[PDB]
Formats: structure tokens, C-alpha cells, sequence
DNA sequence: ACTACTT
DNA sequence: AAGTAGTTCTGCCGGTCA
RNA sequence: CAACCAGGCUG
């Protein structure tokens, strides 16, 4: 997101605005205002690694922008928007991730490595890789009888089509010692 | 992928309720949370069942011979 | 299938610099997804 | 396996009558051991469960996305809103005697994957069989009945 | 593959008897009965009841190992009282109590209205 | 074929349940020799105990006028049970708190106890045998 | 196969279902876990060949290992975590059940031992029946901390003639410890008797625990309302304790500690502050956790988890690091591009203030990764590097 | 007020747009 | 009446909330279990496939067919194929159903549990009727099909209990509770601050007197009075799933005497 | 190194392991299918002639 | 890598 | 002193070719 | 009854 302080009516601020957005969900609901439009309208731009070197990013658009004049004891503890030079803002951090990690629920609550594990195993799992398996003659392939979409979810999943082609089941799990088996 | 007959967990029949639930949603315009309560699916073992099924079969049917 | 389509190979030599997760990697490559041992960090995912 | 590098294999299976239960009837489909939580430090598993117990009750696709404004504190409130213990636990009875279990157990759903790798494609044995030609030693490969 | 047949959980196999009673040599006047093709259901109960005959010095039972449908029951009784009998009674009692529970459940039921 | 081995009442100096939902270690002094001290853990569930209390304590090796334990049956049997708390355990050590003040320790399957004084010279045998009893 | 124990001679017991089933206490010597591990079986062929295995390398013998003149197998996991609870003075068992525990022990001389408590209700104590498993002539004396031949804390361990007199039984007593209940039974009664003790102890505790139950869940990872607030400030204060030294060095008012740069010496202080902070932040939560806490109970018996475990879950994760130094400046004079140049504060060199219960921030997360990614790497190095050494 | 700021939730709508056009495998294609 | 008494709280066609009082927990449980596992019932258990073009694979369907509840009122007068003397099976030991479906409809045709068609003589007895509780009365959507998709198979329902496979269980969930106010101390509540506050009270706290401080600990206090609720799937009338439970268990306890007898001959 | 110092051998077997809290320390549960493949050459002796003939 | 022997 | 090749952990389990 | 290359698990 480009944040250029072009706000003659306030501080520095994101190019894109609630209008741009409802104007997009407009087209979402029609299934004219593409991604390419957000781009040509210089609201969002592609910055590589090299060019990243010379800019300053705001994690959350909100949080890291309006001024400051209590805090939730349960939530985590965020640093701050101590800056004004903000040239860009991250669409959402959840995007540093990759398809793999993107299906891991609450990965912001796991010991780092544990995330790299499930990141490899999900590729050892079973489900429904395509809906036309009935017609494919691939050597070896497994389809899970009754796949249930997960109860826990990720806004990322939505684009990975996970809910339409899951890879597991919601099992009623009890954590306890029993027989000892 | 066709509804499961009966709940994995407690065995309580559930193969019928598929269609009912789907209308208590599209037609009766209700929320899942209760559309289920309506179909008698009390505790979660049975709930998680319907609430989660992914009726892929449809996409399947849609092929040919 | 998706994840394989976004896979990166980074040929080796004979260290640990390349195997490690760099800062510039933020936003570009995944911080958690990489093969254990052997070619760890040598194979990355966008 | 769960979605937290929590791999494991079955060790035995029981039917509802032997399985421990909650007065409400519900019984488990899986029983993992408490020990694989402390040292693994995979709280996510723990939360996904509390969140899913809820979402299953309310029928609202629980959100466990990366960095959100959700909290164990919040989730615990919605689950209390439904009558169950605030943290998940429930009282359970030992299916053998029917007597209560002095402890409470972290109950509730959790997405579990069934990955390729089932014993019967592995379990292999051999006492004399095909021998290589150059070497004359046993051949390599379960498929080929090697040793 | 190495799966045992599901019915073996309750069908006595060629040449096996539900009961098999061996006299425990460790202590005096006490025995060990092996119940083939049975489980907790039956066991725990015959153990409980057996735990009332105040002429029964000891009573306990255990399922050898999950894989196998069967359990051993050790019953020790007061002199001159043979445990085989002690088992008999405790058995009957259970039947009698159940029968009652049946008449009674039926009583209440017949006196009801469905909706 | 036996008899008692120690008798006297004490008063609860204090009762303590350090992280023990169902048990408390207690200590009281003798209503006679200001020599006899006492330490005793107690199942304060099957017999509560509140500080400042008149408790008769006893010992001895029997209960009638061991081996396999039998259930009640004793609906009508001898029963040195003339109390409302009777444990059983073993004597592990016979310390010598210097001077002429000897002390013995008894454990009742986990629950411990400590005695003092110096008159159970031919009484407080060092044997395992030892039923403890308390009344009031 | 790293040492003798990775290969042991076992007694076959043909059973059903497709898997090799082995006892748990012999799990550690192979390094075996059940997350899908495979194991090989070799069957002797000669009459003397088998002899070689049965007399020379049967598990019972392999019990007390010369690798470290101490036993190499003990009680673990369930049986361990459970054997502690069965023991606590607090725990008592009633007849109907005690009669089962008794039976379950394959040796039991069919002699119901006198209840410790006769009075109102005849009761038996965990220690009691547990000791029906420990043979006679077995003597053991410990003395942990406030141990006192009357150990109030129920410390150390005093077992006589094979009977538990006082003190809980956990890892240090029934584990593969040097003074081992095991190390003793083995030496004292034979590889044989000991071998069967693992048996009994297990079948007893395992069974008791089947009914007493045990578990764990988020509820056990939450730090008491104030004890947490109290930790948030233990963090904060150290933040300033650092902020200061930071300016104190921006002004050129620091004694380059002998042999180190000003910078070198600077980070050194910084670090020792943040880590020091976290460790207490942890300890704080660790004592604020009552005994009913499951995660603690496991830590007590010593079946799983340790300090830093509790710490990073309930308290503060800690300062992430790479190659020793805290996260570096990959980006010119900064860690991420979400920071301004020349920043040395904790919120930038990789100090994860949040607890795992709370949830790392996008930076906390990515710095944490860079950190993990380091372990995973050398873990794949030390491994092979070791292998060659070993050979 | 087709010119007001934009809070968290909003960003998603943009992300949706992204994939609508580019697609998870874009790179391999282009 | 005489021994362990009952007192049915609510009661329907599918559940039977009720209070089993003055019994032994062991027994309450024994029955509890017997209900879930050893009650006889009928279900499809063999599926001969002549033709299938569905998208669901043979055994996939076959699997389901076993779960489609069937009538089992008179099950107690149908023999176990294994005990009957026929070379395999007869009307004396089994029911035979049919299923033929064709995609005639221009829009997804539906195969339901109702489409089953008994073909064996039901020798005049309530048995083998695809139990329906569906609103439209079609119950259990077996499967769907497109244009010219066909599905012809035959079924053979036999006796059998839950231990052999779940599809024979009639029970399906059973509520079991006792001593709502932890008076026997059979549990130890986990808590952060207050046990009573964090741990919900049960709808059964009512039917039993609250604790009330002062009072010491009732140790001789045993446990009678269990708040059970026996649901059902239909194959058998909720009442039965309790009577037959009560009975089945009775017969087992019986056989043990009978065994002690033949064993007495020598 | 790969043929002489170590080699593939007959009479060996391998599957997935699972702990059992019901076997003595020194035992090892063996799947029937395996017990049935793996064999042991035993010499016919008056001590076992009968036993063996039964097995044969 | 890391170490010997070569270039 | 630059440069080159051996050894770099263990075992199990899809495509071209003389 | 084989090589060669490549890829994937042991968490
Ligand atoms: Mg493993
Ligand atoms: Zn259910
Ligand atoms: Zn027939």
C-alpha cells in the first residue's frame, strides 16, 4: 500500500480508501474494478527486495497511523507507530507465509520449528487433490472417504480453496492418559 | 461427497437431515448455528458432522458417463 | 500441488549462510516452510 | 497427525463402551497423551481445540488466522456462554466402571489429518528368498521380498 | 491384515468354556476363574456383587490385555464356604435385582404419555 | 495376647495443611510431663482436627484381648476400637534427643509421627507392630 | 545402532495386528518413539546362536549399563507421571479398588496388607500398595532438600525392607538415576528380579492412573491475572534498564570493558538484561502455578517439560538470536524495513516479549523464525558430523 | 464518504482482488 | 417395587430421560454398556452389485447401506445366519432388500433409504423396514446420480450386535451422570480462582439436595441415583433399548450359572 | 564396506512399533503374519519328535 | 567443512 | 602460499538404458 | 536377476 502523506486534510495516509474498497466488493458481488485498477490508480505498487531497502512500512494500516491521546490484558503487546515517514503499508502480515504455513491455525502461537514440521507433513496427508480423480489414471492416489472442512480456519485458506478440497476431519479429541496405549 | 450416514462419534442417524439443513438455510434463511439445533443435532459430535460436510459429490455428478 | 508449484531450488557448492533465513526474505519467501536436514533452507517456497 | 507437527500412530482402538465419557454422552474419536504438549510447546493445538469446540457449538467457522484480535480469554467467554467449562475441560467417566474420572479432560474437536503411511504397506518379513546375482546376497526391497 | 475376527469378541472358539476354575495356591480357600469371551461389562459387576457376600474375604478381576476378550476373577471366602457358591449367589442376586429394575422400568413407562 | 504401650492426652499446639487437600500435620504437648512432644499427620477428612484440643493418644501391638487383613465381619468381634481414628504403621527410627529425652518415629503408610519423653523404656518396642489410636 | 542397547534380545510373544509391540521402559535404549518408527527383528538360527543372545544380550542383562555405571532404562511417561500421584500423602485408596491393585500384581502373595487407616473407613495409601511391587530386602535412603527423617515436604525417599516409608516417588527415585530404586533392585536382586519390577510397578500404577485419569489444556498455560501484570512490568523495567545504557553509550560515556569494543561491551550488557528479565518473568509464572496445574505436575514427576517450557508458554518467549548476536541488520542499518535506521532497542534485535499464550507479532514471529531456522540447520549438521565421528 | 480511511478487515477485500486476477500460480504462467 | 427403582423424567419416542435409583454404580454402568454394545439388531451385511455407474465406488455405497437403520422389533425371532442350518442363509435368518435407481430425471435423481424393497418373506414379522423419521419420509439419502447413471444391487440383512460392528448398535449416545454436587468427592475440580464459579452446575443439581458447609465429609456415602438418558436410532423403541438392555445383561449373568452347572457334572 | 562389513540377510523382519503397557520388559510382540514367515530350523529329537510332528 | 598432499 | 579430492549418517522406498 | 540419475520419508 502506498501511504504518501498526500492528506491536505490530516497526516500521512493510505492512497486506498473505504470507497475504493466498497467499489471492489462491488465487482466481487458480481459472481470491472480489478487489481490492475488499484495498481494503475497508483494506490498499491510492487516493491522488490532491493527497492525495499529504501522505504518504511506500516504493519497494520490503522494502528500504525492515527495519533495518540485501557489496553486489553488478554491481547499480545504491539510496539508502535513511532514514525511519520511511512511510505508504504503491508496489505496484511499473514502474507509473509506460504501455502503450506497458511493452513496452520494460530502459527503465531507455536514454537518456530513446529511450524516447519506441519509445513512438510501436510504434504504427506490425504484428501481430494482434484474433483476429477474418477477420470484420472495416475499411478497411485488416495481420496479420503468423507472430508470435512476444518472448524478452525484461516482467511488465507479461502484462496487455497481449502474449504472445498479439505484434507482431514474434525475429530472429537480428548487429551488424557487412559489404558496407557 | 455425500452426507455421512450417522455420526462418527455417537452413531446417531444423520443421513436424512442433509437436505432439510440446506433449505433451513437457503429457503428459511436461518443461520447454521441453529438450523442444526432445529434438525435436533444437539451436542457437537453430531453438529461438527453436518456443519462441516463438503458435498463434493455434486461437483462429481457434474461430469458425464 | 499448490506448494510444489511455488518451490525454489538453490544449487550448493562444497557453510551455513545460504541455509539460514535472511531479513530480505521477509514478504518474499516463507519463514516456516523448508525441508528438514539435507537441503534445509536451500529449497525455499514463495 | 494434527496441524502442528504432532505426528503419531494408533496403538490400539476401543469401542464407545470402553471409551471414557462425558455425562452428556459425547465420547472421543481420538485420545492423545498429555505428555506431547509441554516439551513440544505447541499451544496452537490447544487453542484450535477451544476455538473449534465453540465454532462447532455455534456453527460459526472459527477464525484461527495468523495475527488477529482473538484471544484465549475471548474464546473462553463464548464457551462459557454455551454452558461448558471455561477452558475446555469436562468431567468424564471411566467406561469400565462408570465411575467418574478424578481429573477433568481437555475435550473438544481438532482437525486431524490421516497421512499416507499405514502399517500394512510396510510390515515386512523374510527368511530366505531371492538373492542378487553379482553378489549372491539377499535382494533389496520389501516389494521384491528382499531381506 | 493381522486383524482378528470381530466376532471372536464373543463367540467361544472351538473347545473353550466360558468358565475355567483353578484353585489359587498362593492363599487358602480361594480360586481363580477365567471367563472366556467376556469383558468389563460382566466382570466389574460380578466383582461388585461378589463384594457383598460378607463371607467373601477377597474379590477382584482384571482383563489380561486389551487385545483379548477375557478376564480372570479371583474369589477368596471364609472356611467351609466354597467360593464357587459365592459366585453363584452374587450371580443370582444380579439377576434378581435386574428383573426388578425391569418390571419397575416397565411400570413407570406404561404410565406415560409420548409427544 | 497383648496390651497398650503408651497413653496420654495432648492439646493441639497447631494443625498444618501445607498443600494437602485432605491431610494435616499436627503437633501438641502432653498434659503431664512437659517432656512429651508430639508430631502427627492426620487424615483431617475422616477425622477433622481444630487447634487447642484434648486428644487421647495410644499405641500397643494388637486390638484384641496380624496376617491377611479381613473385611468387617467383626460386626461382633473384639475391637480395641474404643476411639474415632485408628491408624497402623511402622517405627523406623529411635533418635536420642540427648540427655535422657528419647524420641521415636512412626510412619503409617506415608503419614508420619514423632514422639518424645522417656518412660516407654520397656514399652515403645522398636517393632513394626503399632496401631495408633485417638479419641475426642 | 549406537551402542550395545540399540540391539537387545527379547522373548517373542506372538500377538495379532500388524505391529511390533515392545515394553515402554525399553523404549529409551533404542531411542524409539511411536510417531511412526520402524524396528528390525533378526531370528537366530543355531542352538548355540540363540544361547549367545539369551545369556549374553537379553534386555534384563542390558539393564545397568557400563556406558555410565548406572541403569539405562527406568519408569517413564504415564507410569512415571502417574507413580508420583499414586504416592502423595494426600492420596488414599479404598478396599474395593485396593483389592484390584493387589490382584493386578502377578506376584502378590495373596495377602491383603493392613490398611494404614482402620478408624472410620479402612483406607490404604498410594505408597502402601505401590510397595507391594517392591521386593523385600530392598533398602533405600535419600534426603533431598528439607529432608528430615520426618520430611515434611515429603522429600527424599526412605524405603525399608522393600517398603516405602516416606517421600514421594518420582523420576529421581524410580527413574534411570544413579541411586535408582532400579539401580539397587538390579544389583541387589538380579537382572531378573528387576526386569519383572518394571513390570509390576507399571501394571499397578498404569491401572491406578487409568481410573484416576490425567490430562492437560490451555487452562494450564495461563498465568494468574496479577502475576502476569507483574511480569509485564518486569519486562518493561528491563526495557528501560536497557534504554538507559543505550543513551549512556550514545553519549560516549562507557568504559570499553577490557578486551572488548564499546559496542561489543554494549550488546553484552543489553542481552544479560533481557534474558535475565525473561528468566524471572518465567520463574514468576512458575511459582504462581498451583500444584493442581497439569503442566506443573508433569514437570514435578519429571515426565515432561521443564522450566523454560512453562516460561515461554505463560511468561515471555525471550530474545531470539543467530550466530550469537541478536538479529542483525540485513537491511542497511535495520532488521526489517518496518523500522528506522540505526535502531538498537529490544523490539528490533529480536526480543520476543509475548508469551506463546499471547502470540508473537509479525516481527516477533519472523525474528523467531530466523532463530529456529538456525537450529534446524546445525541440527542437520551436528547429526552427520557426529555420525562420522562415531564411525 | 468514498474517501474515508481503512481498517484491518478491509485489506482482505484487496487481497481477494489480487488473486482474482493474478492467481496462486501466476509466476509459473507469466 | 422391590429392588432398584426407576422414575422416568421426560420421555419420548427417541429418548427416555429417567432416574435409575437405589442401584450399584457397577450395575448402572453394566446396563449403560450393554445398551451400547450387545443388543441384537438387524442391518444390511452383504451387498451383491450387478450394476453401478454412480460416482461413489461400490464398497463406498455398500458401507453406507450397513448404517441405514432397519426394523428390529421382532429381531428376537430371527436367527443368526451362523446358527441357522442353511447353506448360507434363508428367510429364517435374514431379510433381503433391493435397490435399482436410474437417472431419468433431467436433474440429479435421488436414492433414498425408502427405495429399499424387501424381497424375502418377512414370515409375518416387523423386520427389515428402512426406518424412516425423515420429514418427507425418504430417510437417509443413500446417494445421487446424473443422466444415465444406474445402480442395481441386492442386500441381505442379518442379526448381529455392536461388538461385531457398530452398524448393529441401536443405542447411539447415552447420558450418564451422578452426584452432581461432588459429594462423594469422585472428582477434583481444576480451577484458576473458584471451583464453584468456573465449573457449571448440571440440570441435575436440582433433583438432589445441595451440600451446605458446616457438615463434615460423608465418607460412608456411597452412590445410588443416576441421571441417565437413553436415546435411540429407531431400529428399536427407546423403551426397549432399556428393557432389552436390562434383559440381555440378565441372560449373560445367567449363562454364567448355567456354565457352573454343566461344569458340575464332572 | 557394503557387502562384507555389512549385508542384507535372511530371517529378518520389520514393521511399525507401538508401545504396550502389558508386556514384560524383555518381551517383543510379534505380528502373526510375521511369526508365520520367519522360521527356525529345529532338529528332530525324541525330546520333540511328537511336538514337531504336530507342527509339520 | 576440514585435512592431506599438489601446484 | 592457491588448489584438488576423500569423507561429509542410517535404512527404506520414478525415468532412461546397453 | 542390473545399473545410472532423481526425488520422498526417518519428527
Ligand atoms: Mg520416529
Ligand atoms: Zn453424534
Ligand atoms: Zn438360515
Amino acid at each position: 500500500f502506498i501511504v504518501e502523506d498526500d492528506e491536505s486534510l490530516g497526516h500521512k495516509e493510505l492512497k486506498v480508501r473505504k470507497g475504493h474498497i466498497a467499489k471492489l466488493m462491488a465487482t466481487e458481488y458480481q459472481d470491472e474494478y480489478t487489481w490492475s485498477s488499484l495498481l494503475n490508480e497508483g494506490l498499491v505498487e510492487y516493491i522488490d527486495a532491493e527497492e525495499e531497502e529504501s522505504i518504511l512500512i506500516a504493519m497494520q494500516p490503522e494502528d500504525l497511523e492515527p495519533a495518540e491521546a485501557d489496553v486489553d490484558p488478554a491481547k499480545r503487546i504491539r510496539v508502535s507507530h513511532h514514525a511519520t515517514t511511512f511510505t508504504h503499508c503491508e496489505i496484511h502480515p499473514s502474507m509473509i507465509l506460504g501455502v503450506a504455513a497458511s493452513i496452520i491455525p494460530f502459527p503465531d502461537h507455536n514454537q518456530s520449528p513446529r511450524n516447519t514440521y506441519q509445513s512438510a507433513m501436510g504434504k504427506q496427508a490425504m484428501g481430494v487433490f482434484l474433483t476429477n480423480y474418477n477420470v484420472r489414471m495416475d499411478t497411485m492416489a488416495n481420496i479420503l472417504y468423507y472430508p470435512q472442512k476444518p472448524l478452525g480456519t484461516t482467511r488465507a485458506m479461502e484462496y487455497l480453496k481449502f474449504r472445498e478440497l479439505p484434507a482431514g476431519q474434525n475429530a472429537i479429541v480428548a487429551i488424557a492418559c487412559y489404558s496407557g496405549y | 461427497m455425500i452426507v455421512p450416514v450417522r455420526c462418527f462419534s455417537c452413531g446417531k442417524v444423520v443421513g436424512d437431515k442433509w437436505e432439510s439443513y440446506l433449505n433451513l438455510l437457503q429457503e428459511d434463511e436461518l443461520d447454521e448455528g441453529t438450523a442444526l439445533s432445529r434438525l435436533g443435532l444437539k451436542r457437537y459430535c453430531c453438529r461438527r458432522m453436518i456443519l462441516t460436510h463438503v458435498d463434493l459429490i455434486e461437483k462429481f455428478l457434474r461430469y458425464n458417463p | 500441488t499448490l506448494s510444489h508449484l511455488r518451490r525454489t531450488n538453490t544449487p550448493i557448492g562444497r557453510l551455513a549462510k545460504p541455509r539460514q533465513l535472511h531479513n530480505t526474505h521477509w514478504g518474499l519467501v516463507c519463514p516456516a516452510e523448508t525441508p528438514e536436514g539435507q537441503a534445509c533452507g536451500l529449497v525455499k517456497n514463495l | 497427525a494434527s496441524r502442528h507437527g504432532q505426528k503419531g500412530t494408533i496403538g490400539i482402538t476401543y469401542r464407545r463402551e470402553d471409551m471414557p465419557f462425558t455425562a452428556e454422552g459425547i465420547v472421543p474419536d481420538l485420545i492423545i497423551n498429555p505428555h506431547a504438549i509441554p516439551s513440544r510447546m505447541t499451544v496452537a493445538h490447544l487453542i484450535e481445540c477451544l476455538l473449534s469446540k465453540v465454532a462447532a457449538l455455534s456453527g460459526n467457522e472459527g477464525d484461527a488466522s495468523p495475527f488477529t484480535d482473538i484471544t484465549v480469554e475471548g474464546i473462553s467467554k463464548l464457551l462459557r456462554e454455551h454452558g461448558y467449562q471455561s477452558r475446555g475441560f469436562e468431567v468424564m467417566y471411566n467406561g469400565h466402571t462408570g465411575k467418574k474420572l478424578m481429573a477433568q479432560i481437555f475435550f473438544g474437536p481438532t482437525y486431524y489429518q490421516r497421512l499416507r503411511h499405514m502399517v500394512d504397506d510396510k510390515i515386512h518379513a523374510r527368511a530366505r528368498g531371492p538373492m542378487q546375482v553379482l553378489t549372491r546376497q539377499p535382494v533389496e526391497g520389501r516389494s521384491r521380498d528382499g531381506g | 491384515m493381522n486383524a482378528p475376527d470381530r466376532f471372536e469378541l464373543f463367540l467361544l472358539g472351538e473347545g473353550e468354556s466360558k468358565l475355567k476354575i483353578d484353585p489359587d495356591t498362593k492363599a487358602p480357600n480361594a480360586v481363580v476363574i477365567t471367563f472366556e469371551k467376556e469383558d468389563h461389562t460382566l466382570g466389574n459387576l460380578i466383582r461388585a456383587e461378589l463384594l457383598n457376600d460378607r463371607k467373601v474375604l477377597f474379590a477382584a478381576y482384571k482383563v489380561e490385555h486389551p487385545f483379548f476378550a477375557r478376564f480372570k476373577l479371583r474369589i477368596q471366602t471364609t472356611e467351609g464356604y466354597d467360593p464357587k457358591d459365592a459366585l453363584k449367589n452374587a450371580c443370582n442376586s444380579i439377576i434378581n435385582k435386574l428383573g426388578a429394575l425391569k418390571t419397575n422400568f416397565e411400570t413407570e413407562w406404561n404410565l406415560q404419555t409420548l409427544a | 495376647m497383648s496390651n497398650t504401650l503408651f497413653d496420654d492426652i495432648f492439646q493441639v499446639s497447631e494443625v498444618d495443611p501445607g498443600r494437602y487437600n485432605k491431610v494435616c500435620r499436627i503437633e501438641a504437648a502432653s498434659t503431664t510431663q512437659d517432656q512429651c512432644k508430639l508430631t502427627l499427620d492426620i487424615n483431617v477428612e475422616l477425622f477433622p482436627v481444630a487447634a487447642q484440643d484434648s486428644l487421647t493418644v495410644t499405641i500397643a501391638s494388637s486390638l484384641n484381648l496380624t496376617r491377611s487383613w479381613r473385611p468387617p465381619q467383626a460386626g461382633d468381634r473384639s475391637l480395641a476400637d474404643d476411639y474415632d481414628y485408628v491408624m497402623y504403621g511402622t517405627a523406623y527410627k529411635f533418635e536420642e534427643v540427648s540427655k535422657d529425652l528419647i524420641a521415636v518415629y512412626y510412619s503409617f503408610g506415608g503419614l508420619l509421627m514423632r514422639l518424645e519423653g522417656n518412660y516407654r523404656n520397656l514399652n515403645n518396642l522398636k517393632q513394626e507392630n503399632a496401631y495408633l489410636l485417638i479419641r475426642r | 545402532s549406537l551402542h550395545k542397547m540399540s540391539m537387545m534380545a527379547h522373548r517373542v510373544k506372538v500377538i495379532p495386528y500388524s505391529t511390533f509391540r515392545l515394553n515402554l521402559s525399553v523404549t529409551s535404549p533404542y531411542n524409539a518413539d511411536f510417531d511412526g518408527d520402524e524396528m528390525n527383528l533378526h531370528v537366530p538360527q543355531s542352538e548355540e546362536t540363540r544361547a549367545e543372545l539369551s545369556q549374553l544380550c537379553a534386555v534384563p542383562l542390558q539393564i545397568v549399563s557400563p556406558q555410565s555405571n548406572k541403569p539405562c532404562m527406568g519408569i517413564v511417561q504415564d507410569t512415571l507421571c502417574g507413580i508420583r500421584k499414586l504416592t502423595l500423602r494426600d492420596t488414599f485408596i479404598e478396599l474395593d479398588q485396593v483389592l484390584n491393585m493387589l490382584y493386578w500384581v502377578p506376584d502378590w502373595d495373596g495377602v491383603i496388607p493392613t490398611p494404614a487407616i482402620i478408624k472410620p473407613k479402612p483406607l490404604w495409601s498410594g505408597k502402601q500398595i505401590l510397595s507391594v511391587a517392591i521386593p523385600n530386602g530392598i533398602h533405600l535412603q535419600r534426603f533431598d532438600e528439607g529432608t528430615t527423617l520426618l520430611s515434611p515436604k515429603d522429600n527424599g525417599m526412605l524405603i525399608i525392607d522393600g517398603q516405602i516409608i516416606f517421600g514421594v516417588v518420582e523420576k529421581k527415585t524410580v527413574g534411570s538415576s544413579n541411586g535408582g530404586l532400579i539401580h539397587v533392585v538390579t544389583r541387589e536382586k538380579g537382572p531378573q528380579v528387576c526386569a519383572k519390577l518394571f513390570g509390576n510397578i507399571q501394571k499397578v500404577v498404569n491401572f491406578w492412573l487409568l481410573h484416576n485419569g490425567f490430562s492437560t489444556g490451555i487452562g494450564d498455560t495461563i498465568a494468574d491475572g496479577p502475576t502476569m501484570r507483574e511480569i509485564t512490568e518486569t519486562i518493561a523495567e528491563a526495557k528501560k534498564k536497557v534504554l538507559d545504557v543505550t543513551k549512556e553509550a550514545q553519549a560516549n560515556l562507557l568504559t570499553a570493558k577490557h578486551g572488548m569494543t564499546l559496542r561489543e561491551s554494549f550488546e553484552d550488557n543489553v542481552v544479560r538484561f533481557l534474558n535475565e528479565a525473561r528468566d524471572k518473568a518465567g520463574r514468576l509464572a512458575e511459582v504462581n502455578l498451583k500444584d493442581l496445574n497439569n503442566v506443573k505436575q508433569m514437570v514435578m514427576a519429571g515426565s515432561k517439560g521443564s522450566f523454560i517450557n512453562i516460561a515461554q508458554m505463560s511468561a515471555c518467549v525471550g530474545q531470539q538470536s543467530v550466530e550469537g548476536k541478536r538479529i542483525a541488520f540485513g537491511f542497511v542499518d535495520r532488521t526489517l524495513p518496518h523500522f528506522s535506521k540505526d535502531d538498537y532497542s529490544p523490539e528490533s534485535k529480536g526480543f520476543v516479549e509475548n508469551s506463546y499464550l499471547r502470540g508473537l507479532t509479525p516481527q516477533e514471529f519472523f525474528f523467531h523464525a530466523m532463530g529456529g531456522r538456525e537450529g534446524l540447520i546445525d541440527t542437520a549438521v551436528k547429526t552427520a558430523e557426529t555420525g562420522y565421528i562415531q564411525r | 464518504d468514498e474517501s474515508a480511511p481503512i481498517t484491518a478487515e478491509d485489506s482482505w477485500a484487496v487481497i481477494s482482488a489480487f488473486f482474482r486476477e493474478k492467481g496462486l500460480v501466476s509466476q509459473q504462467l507469466d | 417395587e422391590e429392588g432398584p427403582q426407576v422414575k422416568i423424567r421426560e420421555a419420548s419416542k427417541d429418548n427416555v430421560d429417567f432416574i435409575l435409583s437405589n442401584v450399584d454404580l457397577a450395575m448402572a454402568n453394566s446396563l449403560r454398556r450393554v445398551m451400547i454394545a450387545e443388543i441384537p439388531t438387524l442391518a444390511i451385511d452383504s451387498v451383491e452389485v450387478e450394476t453401478n455407474t454412480t460416482v461413489l465406488a461400490d464398497e463406498f455405497i455398500a458401507h453406507r447401506l450397513g448404517l441405514i437403520p432397519l426394523q428390529s422389533m421382532d429381531i428376537e425371532q430371527l436367527e443368526y445366519s451362523r446358527d441357522c442350518f442353511c447353506e448360507d442363509h434363508c428367510d429364517k435368518c435374514s431379510v433381503v432388500l433391493t435397490l435399482q435407481a436410474f437417472g431419468e430425471s433431467e436433474s440429479t435423481t435421488n436414492v433414498y433409504s425408502k427405495d429399499l424393497v424387501i424381497v424375502s418373506n418377512l414370515m409375518g414379522r416387523n423386520i427389515g423396514h428402512p426406518i424412516i423419521q425423515d420429514k418427507e419420509g425418504n430417510g437417509v439419502l443413500i446417494c445421487k446420480l446424473r443422466k444415465g447413471q444406474e445402480l442395481k444391487l441386492t442386500c441381505v440383512a442379518k442379526k448381529g450386535i455392536a461388538k461385531e460392528h457398530a452398524k448393529w448398535g441401536p443405542a447411539a449416545a447415552i447420558e450418564f451422570e451422578y452426584d452432581p454436587w461432588n459429594k462423594l468427592k469422585h472428582t477434583d475440580y481444576w480451577y484458576e480462582q473458584d471451583s464453584a464459579k468456573e465449573w457449571p452446575q448440571s440440570k441435575n443439581c436440582e433433583y438432589e439436595d445441595p451440600p451446605n458447609e458446616g457438615d463434615p465429609f460423608d465418607y460412608k456415602a456411597q452412590a445410588d441415583t443416576f441421571y441417565m438418558n437413553v436415546e435411540s436410532v429407531g431400529s428399536i423403541p427407546v423403551d426397549q433399548v432399556v428393557v432389552r438392555g436390562i434383559d440381555t445383561l440378565q441372560k449373560k449373568v445367567a449363562s454364567i450359572l448355567l456354565a457352573l452347572t454343566q461344569m458340575d457334572q464332572d | 564396506r557394503g557387502n562384507l562389513m555389512g549385508k542384507r540377510v535372511d530371517f529378518s523382519a520389520r514393521t511399525v512399533i507401538s508401545g504396550d503397557p502389558n508386556l514384560e520388559l524383555d518381551q517383543v510382540g510379534v505380528p502373526k503374519s510375521i511369526a508365520k514367515t520367519l522360521t527356525y530350523p529345529e532338529v528332530v529329537t525324541p525330546y520333540n519328535i511328537d511336538r514337531l510332528t504336530q507342527l509339520v
